[PDB]
């Protein structure tokens, strides 16, 4: 799958940069995801695999990838037609378990994204609440 | 400029 390989290249290329990741790079990754929309399941799988396996400093960049793809898809295809948020929702507990293996000072960045997803109805509130609870439990 | 989740699409 050409489009999936192109996306994989953009995503893995995060490893060639020191975080914080630039807007330009995030845009590149996002554009590749959207071009690969026929294979959205493979795109989600690749992002989840990156988050599972990447160095701790890339956890938050990985989350930003999810954020950017989902928000761009909702914009470009419509909030109700977006295939990405529903697909990312499937393994989201797993994803966040992996995300919270970030450095201590990056935990607040994860919660910031969760709060924005809730405020902006990016994901269903039922999905988000356990992810926030996981953040808080880590502080106790 | 670096990516922010508060920035528009
Ligand atoms: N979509």
């Amino acid at each position: 799958m050409e489009a999936v390989k192109t996306f994989n290249s953009e995503l893995y290329s995060l490893n060639d940069y020191k975080p914080p990741i630039s807007k330009a790079k995030m845009t590149q990754i996002t554009k590749a995801a959207i071009k690969a929309i026929k294979f959205y399941k493979h795109v989600v799988q690749s992002v989840e695999k990156f988050i599972q396996k990447c160095k701790p400093e890339y956890k938050v960049p990985g989350l930003y990838v999810i954020d950017s793809i989902v928000r761009q898809s909702r914009h470009q295809f419509g909030q109700e037609k977006d295939v990405f948020a529903p697909r990312f929702s499937n393994n989201i507990i797993s994803t966040f378990q992996n995300l919270y293996r970030c450095p201590g000072d990056d935990k607040s960045k994860i919660v910031r994204v969760l709060n924005l997803w809730q405020k902006n109805n990016v994901f269903k509130s039922e999905i988000i609440q356990p992810l926030l609870d996981m953040a808080a439990a880590l502080e106790h | 400029p670096s990516y922010s989740p508060t920035s528009p699409s």
